[PDB]
């Protein structure tokens, strides 16, 4: 196993190559590992921001809404994100 | 264009 902070530098590693789809695989195993309870200096809502974009990205749209939204909820001055949200309600009709 | 924005990097 890599260290949440490990995989969350591989994701963003893979996010900035424009790889998309393996920053949702290195993001979605943070958010496990998050969720297990172990310590780690990235914050959920760091991982929010990168995996909301990504699975966009990758055709998911109404992850990428529910993702957008949890993203706010932890960080509610997010101005990029508010606009994403945006974005996504009228995108899809779910304002 | 119209669409959203992820982190700078």
């Amino acid at each position: 196993m890599l260290s949440v902070d490990d995989c969350f530098g591989m994701g963003r590693s893979a996010y900035n190559e424009g790889d998309y789809y393996h920053t949702v695989l290195w993001m979605e195993q943070v958010l496990k590992q998050l969720d297990a309870g172990e310590e780690a200096t990235t914050t959920k809502s760091q991982v929010l921001d990168y995996l909301s974009y990504a699975v966009f990205q990758l055709g998911d749209l109404h992850r990428a809404l529910e993702l957008t939204r949890r993203l706010l909820s932890l960080d509610p001055s997010h101005e990029r994100a508010g606009g994403n949200l945006r974005y996504f309600e009228q995108l899809l009709e779910e304002e | 264009p119209p669409g959203p924005a992820g982190p700078p990097g």
